[PDB]
RNA sequence: GACCUGGCGGUGCUUCAUAUCCCUCUAGAGGAGCCUGUUCUGUAAUCGAUAAACCCCGAUCAACCUCACCACCUCUUGCUCAGCCUAUAUACCGCCAUCUUCAGCAAACCCUGAUGAAGGCUACAAAGUAAGCGCAAGUACCCACGUAAAGACGUUAGGUCAAGGUGUAGCCCAUGAGGUGGCAAGAAAUGGGCUACAUUUUCUACCCCAGAAAACUACGAUAGCCCUUAUGAAACUUAAGGGUCGAAGGUGGAUUUAGC
RNA sequence: UUUAAGAACGUGUUUAUUU
């Protein structure tokens, strides 16, 4: 599609915790369970409204189970009439 | 809701859709009960008074 | 058709809990100042003391939906240490799997 | 991306054992899951307090249960108009007298949104998923009784009356109707006239110069009174003519012209109804030909619309008509039509679906080379439709002319597979094909080895009401290609079905056992053929037994063949 | 002695699964997970109510199917769908299948307000990784 | 509720308590053992109490060429499979109570005299249906173990022969 | 089980199946390795299984199914080995050809290569052998070496060695660089627990050294962790000859000056002799230490303390 | 007699067929559709990896199977209709923050499940430069008293974050109005900033 | 009477134990105060664990709720096509403890013992061949190390009917359901843990080049008492902080735990 | 050849095509 793309990997996050093994006492022992979640950044550059509306739709459409998505979209703006010139 | 899924399935197995094995466990020794003579009495009319 | 009759008291008090928490939400924003008077703070500390006790949120017990445990519960999957480890350890809850290192 | 060639409708189940091999489980495997969806259905609206939690965000309102009851139980105007909206007929009008006698001013469009809902139904319920011949207007309904009851009467009352009688084959009281409304100085819609248009020819059967006549008069009226007409008026004039093949075909086209006069343009049922009414069961069919001709170029190149309910069914006829000419080069432009754009969906349901690709696909394997043939076999079957037995029957009739009867052995294997295994005139028409002529050991031995699956089918049957029947040709023909073969072995145990079942043996399974004897030097094994043929009472195997004594035989076997005769 | 999700040994005639034949300390080794969605993941919400989900349809299908089901279910979710793969048995007839399907692909539809489709893979007999 | 509900296996096993303490050192008479039952043997997909026949699952999809709909068995009908499923049960059950009058040998309890049929055929083509095997005793020995402790082992005592000179024993 | 035809139609399975694999991806299927074939497969069976063994695979029949022995006797039921019998045909007709060239040296007259490991020899043999019968087959093979064998032995006994690949414990030497003023330079890394650290170590200096651009005696204030930054330098004999400029983060006190050091030691390698190289290795300076804290126990106190006991 | 399975599909397949039309869309794993001998499994003592007919492991994989190159190449092909081109003008980001010195960040949450709602989704940040502002000292040196530790001295950045709306329109338009409002302000100037 | 197998021996010889048996190292427990559990006692007032393998154990947790206890009162086809935390863990599933800081269990065959219970090895080899399970191998964490995990068959009718389910037995105007209020204490003994008895210390700054303190105003309570705040409808009661208070205690008997 | 070193309630643990 004539995309600029970077792409790096963030470091992974592993969140554990300890659960009692029996159903009655024996504290003692205890069974330990984790998810592990892992990352991957892909970073864009130099794109406009329509161009990202259909890339996205396309990869979004095609994310496969289990993964999900934070698409965070940098606009680019201009400063407003207001701000132009002060009133008082 | 508990009701709901409670209530569903009990309904979807009287219309032969859904086979709850545990149901039919628990049917077949309430009926053998019966014949044993273990059968829950009628209320306000039971052993005591 | 819920697990026991604990159960359902929690259920009930879950729901009464949801109708009077903006009523009991307005009458305390006046008892947690030192602005109003204190004649007013104290009509409206016999006010929400009135209601009914199940209206309370601190009478709500976080039970396990399958078994009604009341202790050793998941806040996260609602589920006690013994129906979680039944499912992570048949593999059918996304993502679990038992730690080492 | 295209169609798959190797698989079936998506609608299916992409799986060796749920997939339809025949034409009748690809229809009534999508019944019983249709029938599933009504299942389910019938559950959600009996049962919608399950159904009624949402946690769809957003909204989902197609995945909520439906309520067909009325819920305001008051007498008044605006609960009658929610029992109007149910389309509650029972109801409504015994509720509707309920309101009339209580004396409340009922407005005149709430009285006629109740006759559009009987008119249309004819006084009867819908259908619902749980509780053709004759007329099925009826002289004692409320149709009529309600129309008596209404003090005031406009246009639409009589125009929602003519049309609900018209389409219960009411025709001869529609026009007694129709007469009342020209007496009260009133005007009909375009609507009310089309249906007008089918009582006139539909009422009597007279002739066409008569009847000729008496639509012209409608039509002048529907001018008299600024009336213009719409495609579906053009269609009933055509669609009404058919009966008429050859007097109607210069006014069919007279009528097409004038369509085209108003800037109408004539959908895919106008020429639907054209085709029909020229196409007739003659031989030349000299007409018949110039006119598709002439069809094709207007609609080449073309992207159709909905517009009339037949627009369906144009291209299962004009296939018809390019298989009785014998036209390949105009089925091309019919099924090139059918590809442009989003045409492929006008070609119907799944009986229209076969019909088509059978005349079409049938006039393939005549008339073009057979390495095309062989392409359109891949394509259409199965992904398209399912043959049926005669399709392989004219496809092996082709391989025949071309000379390439190497490709039988895969023949009868995908007609296994779409159901044909049992058929009786199938299996009788590839073995005599494959028997017909000697051929060399490579071909020779293939065809043994699927003379050897046909020669099983016949052994297990699904049919057990009646006893295993071999036909003639059948048992013929599976002995004498295990000689050719070389399979002597199993050619000489086919010997007992022939007297077992009374099945003549011809002289060339005869004539060719001699070789197969003589290879053997076996006397025994001539002497049985001898007696096979004698049992028949053959004149060739008086003949035939002299040579065999001649070549190889045993004394005493000699004068023991004469005595048996 | 650990008994969670193990299958005792025996004389030897007795035939398990792959997924039967492994304890839970294999999940990520040498097994998957026959539930995938995103609500265990960091971050993410709503991991309890895709739980009681799960949970439901094992069983809906376990007595819509009854002794038809050759192996554990595997459901996936992307985005609003929900896709029930399942190991069937070739023992019921087709057109039992198609009705199920379609019942059930339905029912749940209005029952969880999404989509669902549900594909079946018939084996001839209940594949056996070995005998303990 | 209906997610405290297990399947018929988890049910049966832990009822028959066939693996248990109890089982291990002859600590449970024999007398009243509990019989295992299977309660999907004469059951039917589609069927139910309330008697509705749902087309291409209970009943034909199609109906002298044409697609059925959903229809409802009536009171009177309905009640006639209810109890005509029963008499298919007993009668099935009935069967198994029956006890098959085994030939006994040289007492009832006892397994000397007994007949065990012919010896099972060899690999190669070898057959002994000739030949007919008899007990003649049957002895329950023991091992002290470690672990366990008492081992119990069976000893078999048989004999074999065609009727013409050939016998022969064995344990 | 599995017979010569099975596999048979298990290459024709793999052979058509290379090819549609090739046509999915869009490459040539004459040039397609089995390394692209892997990497293929990885692309649309993803799997993160930690077992490799685990992961789907497609590969050729003869790697996948375990060798097996061929038949050993005939129609006739002949068995084709004369030592048939003994169940080890192939282990003692290897013993008997040995032992029969050990006798044929009487009448007319290392560092790479590795004994054949005893698992090693099974496949060669296609025999399930014991540990006491390798042995026996090594001490004739042993024994045949020992003797003058001929050009034809040699190759013989070289069927059963294979090569060992020696690794070298020669530390590497870094890119001298130069900066833009042209002073010549090594930077390196270095890690102690937690801790981690680049050092710059310029060729020619006062004995200047700056950690986190601060002078070391002000960011060690103790003598200790002084004493780890000196003795890279004493070592060598080059004390006052260099100047350092490093970034250490992470860790604490302790952990960051033997981070420190260990990274010096590395950038001064470049500056410096080979047997110097070889003497700073030998006195533990270039190796990165992997004593990192244990984790803690359930049902522990510690790492490896437990709670207190109680008999009864 | 019993009903009889028909041979996989997978034969009938040739080898430079169109895999796109098989695999169109994301699918799972099926045996009879795939031509491939593709194994999965733990192999037990001196065994082979179980075969993809009746494998479970195959059925938990999300596969790309719809997703090869061929596929990819060709779909973008048909999505170029679509798109739209990036000013050539803009080459740097210097020069895009000359002509658009406002950055307005916002993201975007894609979870499986049949609520699409997150909270997370109604933040609105807004980022610009106080060079690239009409201010003069005084207006300069008071807005960056008022924003507080909103502004970076190091890299001169204003930065405002709103949460406080349901919506995402909103949050942006409450972000403009505050730097409008402080904008205003700065250059006002009141009496009692005398006593400074 | 004579044997087989196993167990046991204050039974022999030999080789060993690696934080393990002795000797040998380091810090602790047993003494004081406090926190906390248990046992007894007490109360109208839960239950369960309770040599090793119970004792900050079910509880990653009790002011009401939780809660199953006590008293009083109230309802009867009852949130449920009812219900019961009623009895039975010596009927069970399920999840576990323990030997295990082990390496053996064993189907199917063959042979020996005169065809007995049983047994089955010697490598310069004498009847053993062995699927499968476990160990091992692999995998996770920072490797090849180490730590985790794993750890069969069986042993203690070991633990749990009060996670849930469930066989058998029992209650059905009550052994069920709901409401209000209330008990959860200490003569006494004991387990575990926290803080201390100080100068390698105490306070302040700093986060390692300092100044003061240092025995009846020192060291030393997280205790008591009083006040305030936080949470909550509800706090002498729970937690935090402040004030006041300045106790025992001067390194601890027989004995005893852990650690490469 | 080499200090002393007691005791442990009673039962229960194995078969049968439109038209
Ligand atoms: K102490
Ligand atoms: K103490
Ligand atoms: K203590
Ligand atoms: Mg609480
Ligand atoms: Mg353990
Ligand atoms: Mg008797
Ligand atoms: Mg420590
Ligand atoms: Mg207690
Ligand atoms: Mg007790
Ligand atoms: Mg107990
Ligand atoms: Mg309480
Ligand atoms: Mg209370
Ligand atoms: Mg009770
Ligand atoms: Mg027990
Ligand atoms: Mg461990
Ligand atoms: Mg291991
Ligand atoms: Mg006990
Ligand atoms: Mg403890
Ligand atoms: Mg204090
Ligand atoms: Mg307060
Ligand atoms: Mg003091
Ligand atoms: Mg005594
Ligand atoms: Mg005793």
């Amino acid at each position: 599609l004539g995309i600029s793309i970077k792409v790096h990997e963030p470091p992974r996050k592993i969140e554990r915790f300890t659960l009692l093994q029996s159903v009655h006492i024996y504290k003692k022992h205890r069974v330990q369970y984790e998810m592990r979640t892992l990352y991957r950044c892909l970073e864009l550059e130099h794109l406009t409204g329509s161009t990202a509306d259909v890339y996205l739709e396309y990869i979004q459409r095609n994310l496969p189970e289990g993964v999900a998505m934070e698409v965070t979209k940098t606009q680019l703006e201009q400063l407003p009439e207001h701000i132009k010139e002060p009133i008082w | 809701n508990h009701h709901t899924y409670a209530e569903l399935m009990q309904t979807l197995r009287f219309l032969g859709l859904y086979r709850d094995e545990h149901q039919d466990f628990m049917d077949e020794q309430k009926r053998l009960k019966k014949l044993r003579g273990k059968e829950k009495p009628k209320k306000g009319e039971g052993k005591r008074a | 058709h819920y697990v026991d009759w604990r159960m359902w008291r929690d259920v009930k008090r879950r729901k009464m809990a949801y109708e009077y928490a903006d009523e009991r939400l307005r009458i305390n924003s006046l008892r947690k100042n030192t602005i109003l008077p204190k004649i007013l703070q104290d009509v409206a500390d016999e006010e929400i003391a009135a209601l009914p006790r199940d209206s309370c949120p601190v009478r709500i017990r976080n039970r396990c939906v399958m078994t009604s445990r009341p202790r050793g519960v998941k806040r996260r999957w609602r589920l006690s240490r013994i129906v979680f480890r039944h499912l992570a350890d048949h593999g059918q809850l996304s993502g679990i799997q038992r730690a080492t290192w | 991306v295209n169609r798959d060639t190797t698989a079936v409708p998506y609608v299916f189940q992409d799986d060796p054992y749920l997939m339809p091999a025949s034409s009748l489980e690809s229809r009534s495997f999508l019944l019983a899951k249709k029938s599933g969806e009504n299942v389910a259905k019938f559950i959600i609206n009996s049962y919608p307090k399950y159904f009624q939690k949402d946690i769809a965000e957003p909204h989902i309102p197609c995945l909520m249960p439906e309520y067909f009851e009325p819920q305001i139980k008051d007498i008044s105007e605006a609960a009658l108009k929610e029992r109007i909206e149910l389309r509650k007929v029972k109801a409504s009008v015994d509720m509707f007298d309920q309101l009339l006698q209580a004396g409340t001013t009922v407005s005149l469009e709430t009285t006629n949104s109740l006759l559009d809902l009987l008119c249309y139904y004819g006084d009867q319920e819908p259908s619902t998923d749980y509780h053709q011949f004759g007329v099925t207007w009826r002289a004692k309904n409320n149709a009529e009784r309600i129309f008596s009851l209404m003090p005031e009467k406009n246009e639409h009352s009589y125009c929602t009356m003519i049309r609900g009688m018209v389409k219960h084959r009411a025709y001869e009281q529609a026009l007694n109707l129709y007469t009342e409304l020209l007496n009260n100085r009133l005007h009909a819609d375009v609507y009310t006239f089309n249906a007008l248009i089918e009582a006139t020819v539909c009422a009597i059967n007279e002739k066409f110069e008569e009847k000729w006549s008496k639509i012209l008069e409608l039509l002048r009226h529907m001018v008299a009174q600024k009336v213009k007409p719409n495609l579906q008026t053009f269609n009933t004039i055509l669609k009404c003519l058919r009966r008429f093949h050859v007097f109607a075909r210069s006014p069919a086209l007279q009528v097409l012209r004038e369509m085209k006069a108003i800037g109408i343009e004539p959908s895919l049922a106008t020429y639907h109804h054209i085709i029909r009414l020229f196409d007739q069961p003659g031989d030349p069919l000299k007409r018949s030909s110039f006119i598709i001709y002439d069809i094709m170029n207007e609609l080449m190149g073309k992207r159709f619309s909905p517009k009339d309910p037949d627009d369906d069914k144009f291209f299962q006829s004009a296939m018809s008509i390019c298989s009785s000419l014998r036209d390949l080069e105009l089925a091309y432009q019919v099924h090139g039509l059918l590809k442009t754009g989003d045409n492929w969906k006008f070609i119907g349901p799944d009986q229209h679906r076969n019909f088509y690709y059978s005349k079409f696909f049938d006039l393939i394997c005549l008339m073009e080379q057979i390495d095309v043939t062989l392409k359109w076999y891949e394509d259409l079957i199965p992904s398209a439709y399912f043959p049926h037995s005669q399709t392989m029957i004219h496809l092996l009739q082709a391989l025949d002319v071309a000379n390439r009867l190497e490709v039988i052995p895969k023949i009868w294997k995908d007609s296994k597979e779409y159901g044909h295994t049992f058929r009786s005139d199938l299996r009788e028409e590839i073995l005599m094909l494959m028997a017909r002529d000697k051929h060399p050991p490579e071909l020779q031995v293939a065809f043994a080895d699927c003379a050897a699956d046909i020669k099983s089918a016949y052994e297990s049957q699904p049919i057990r009401q009646t006893a295993q029947d071999w036909p003639a040709t059948s048992l013929n023909c599976i002995a004498i290609l295990f000689l050719r073969a070389g399979r002597t072995q199993e050619a000489w145990k086919m010997l007992g079905l022939f007297r077992k079942h009374n099945k003549i043996p011809r002289s060339e399974l005869l004539n060719e056992l001699m070789d197969s004897a003589k290879v053997s030097n076996s006397p025994s094994q001539a002497i049985e053929v001898v007696e096979l043929a004698s049992a028949f009472s053959l004149p060739i195997c008086e003949g035939l037994t002299q040579r065999v004594m001649s070549d190889f035989a045993i004394n005493q076997e000699q004068k023991e063949a004469l005595s048996n005769l | 002695k650990n008994r969670a999700a193990r299958v005792r040994v025996s004389k030897g005639d007795k035939p398990v699964t792959y997924e039967e034949a492994h304890a839970p300390h294999y999940i990520a080794h040498r097994k998957g997970w026959l539930s995938l969605h995103t609500g265990n993941l960091d971050g993410e919400d709503h991991a309890a109510e895709r739980t009681v989900e799960d949970v439901f349809l094992r069983k809906f299908m376990w007595g819509t199917f009854p002794g038809c089901l050759a192996d554990q279910l595997v459901l996936k979710r992307r985005g609003n769908q929900l896709e029930i793969c399942a190991v069937v048995l070739r023992q019921l007839s087709p057109h039992k299948y198609y009705f199920l399907v379609g019942y059930s692909e339905t029912l749940l539809s209005y029952f969880y307000k999404c989509p669902v489709r549900l594909h079946l893979q018939t084996v001839p007999s209940k594949v056996v990784y070995k005998y303990l | 509720s209906f997610f405290t509900k297990l399947t018929a296996d988890e049910l049966w096993k832990g009822a028959l308590a066939e693996t248990g303490a109890g089982a291990k050192k002859g600590r449970g008479k024999r007398t009243k053992k509990k019989k295992r039952k299977d309660l999907n043997r004469g059951q039917i997909i589609g069927e139910g109490r309330y008697g509705f026949l749902w087309p291409g699952l209970n009943v034909p999809l199609m109906k002298n060429g044409a697609v059925q709909t959903i229809a409802q068995r009536s009171k009177e009908e309905q009640e006639k499979v209810e109890a005509d499923m029963i008499q298919q049960r007993e009668e099935w059950d009935r069967k198994k109570k029956m006890k098959v009058k085994r030939e006994r040998g040289w007492s009832g309890n006892s397994w000397g005299g007994i007949s065990l049929g012919p010896p099972d055929p060899g690999p190669c083509g070898e057959t002994y249906e000739d030949f007919d095997t008899r007990i003649l005793e049957v002895r329950n020995v023991f091992t002290m173990t470690a672990k366990e402790g008492r081992k119990k082992s069976i000893r078999v005592l048989v004999a074999v022969g065609n009727g013409k000179g050939a016998a022969g024993f064995s344990i | 089980t599995y017979t010569e035809d099975f596999i048979k139609k298990q290459i024709e399975e793999f052979n058509i199946g290379k090819r549609h694999l090739a046509n999915m991806m869009g490459e040539d299927p004459e040039t397609f390795t089995q390394e692209d074939i892997d990497r293929a497969i990885a692309y649309l069976f993803p799997s993160g299984l930690f077992e490799k063994r685990a992961r789907p695979v497609m590969k050729h029949p003869e790697q996948i199914f375990p060798r097996q022995r061929a038949i050993q006797w005939g129609e006739d039921g002949r068995p084709f080995h004369y030592l048939f019998y003994t169940g080890k045909q192939s282990y003692y007709s290897l013993m008997h050809d040995v032992y029969g060239m050990l006798l044929n040296l009487e009448k007319h007259q290392v560092i790479g290569s590795r004994w054949l490991i005893k698992e090693e020899l099974e496949e060669m043999l296609v025999e399930k052998l014991s540990d006491l019968d390798y042995m026996q087959f090594i001490r004739l093979l042993e024994k045949l070496l020992t003797s003058q064998c001929g050009a034809a032995e040699e190759e013989f006994v070289q069927r059963f060695r294979r090569s060992v690949t020696l690794e070298s414990k020669k530390q590497l030497i870094e890119p001298v660089q130069y900066d833009e003023q042209g002073m010549a330079f090594s930077k390196s890394e270095g890690k102690r627990k937690t801790a981690k650290a680049e050092a710059i170590v310029y060729k020619h200096g006062s004995g200047r050294i700056k950690v986190n651009g601060i002078d070391y005696q002000l960011y060690f204030p103790i003598t200790q962790d002084r004493e780890q930054l000196m003795f890279p330098f004493h070592f060598v004999d080059r004390l006052g000859k260099h100047d350092v400029t490093c970034t250490v983060s992470g860790g604490g006190r302790s952990a960051q000056a033997g981070a420190i050091r260990l990274a010096m030691a590395k950038a001064l390698c470049s500056f410096v002799t080979e047997d110097e190289v070889e003497w700073m290795r030998q006195a533990g300076l270039l190796t990165t230490d992997p004593r990192v804290r244990e984790r803690k126990k359930p049902g522990q106190e510690g790492a490896r303390r437990k709670f207190t006991w109680k008999k009864r | 007699p019993r009903r009889k399975a028909l041979p996989p599909r997978t034969e009938k397949m040739a080898v430079d067929q169109d895999w796109p039309s098989v695999y169109p869309v994301a699918a799972p794993f099926k045996p009879s559709a795939v031509p491939l001998p593709v194994r999965m499994g733990y192999p037990v003592k001196k065994g082979v990896p179980m075969a993809k007919e009746g494998n479970l492991e195959l059925l938990k994989i999300p596969n790309f199977l719809h997703l090869t190159p061929v596929a990819i190449k060709k779909h973008c092909e048909a999505l170029k209709d679509f798109c739209t081109e990036w000013p050539a003008a803009l080459d740097s980001d210097e020069k895009c923050e000359k002509h658009f010195p406002i950055e307005i960040d916002s993201t975007d949450y894609v979870s499986s499940g049949p609520s699409v709602r997150n909270p997370r989704a109604r933040v609105v940040v807004l980022r610009v430069k106080l060079s690239s502002l009409n201010l003069d000292d005084h207006a300069k040196k008071k807005l960056i008293k008022l924003v507080g530790e909103r502004y970076c001295k190091t890299t001169d950045v204003l930065t405002i974050k709103t949460d406080r709306c349901p919506l995402r329109r909103q949050n942006y338009d409450y972000a403009v109005y505050l730097l409008t409002v402080l904008y205003h302000e700065s250059w006002n100037t009141e009496e009692w900033e005398k006593s400074k």
